[PDB]
């Protein structure tokens, strides 16, 4: 075909805090490798760094990446170019309209990857708060990704290797525990795992 | 925490 194809047709989500850096790097990579992927953040608001630590640029979820881009450009185009935010926002715009909050989505997934335990917990808490009415299993997996541009890309590679492995399973529910441990031993990373239900 | 982290 014209594109790579996931034989398991997994529906995947990747989740971070602001749906800006880590989840979007993973979104882009996963999509290019042919996966059905969506991305979200778990924070109350979208938060990008500013010119001072105590002066973040904060927006509501739903604010178009394009508008955040314009906002920072007029603030100080050169500063937000050198620190990488304008490129990040540009990459994001090409993927989708705006940052989305996981707790507000109605989409369902076979696998949800989170990029730090705080996000993992919010995702799991949110899933548990919902009365399951289908008994459709979903696997939440946490893979720690350090929050900067370089490590976000590295995380995208690692997360993609993990999803690729699980996609090759013909019965994920009965294989996944063993596959997670194999991945942990080979890649020397801890994966947090929960099985929840829609 | 911001995305990315403040540098």
């Amino acid at each position: 075909g014209s594109h790579m194809t996931d034989p398991s047709k997994l529906a995947v989500a990747v989740v971070d805090s602001s749906n800006m850096n880590r989840s979007m790097e993973a979104h882009n990579f996963l999509a290019k490798k042919g996966f059905n992927v969506r991305s979200y953040g778990t924070g109350e608001r979208v938060k990008l760094p500013g010119m001072a630590f105590d002066k973040p640029n904060v927006y509501e979820f739903g604010t178009k990446y394009e508008d955040i881009y314009r906002d920072l450009e007029s603030k100080d185009k050169e500063f937000y170019t050198q620190n990488g935010l304008l490129h990040m926002l540009d990459r994001n715009r090409r993927i989708k309209k705006c940052p989305e909050r996981f707790q507000d989505t109605k989409e369902q997934f076979d696998i949800i990857v989170t990029v730090e335990e705080r996000v993992y917990d919010l995702v799991v808490m949110h899933m548990e708060s919902m009365e399951s009415v289908d008994n459709r299993p979903v696997h939440v997996l946490n893979v720690d990704v350090v929050n900067n541009a370089e490590d976000a890309l590295m995380g995208a590679f690692v997360i993609t290797d993990m999803i690729n492995m699980m996609a090759k399973s013909t019965d994920l529910d009965n294989d996944i525990d063993e596959l997670i441990q194999e991945f942990e031993e080979r890649r020397k990373r801890v994966i947090l795992h929960s099985v929840l239900f829609y | 925490p911001t995305s990315p982290s403040y540098s």
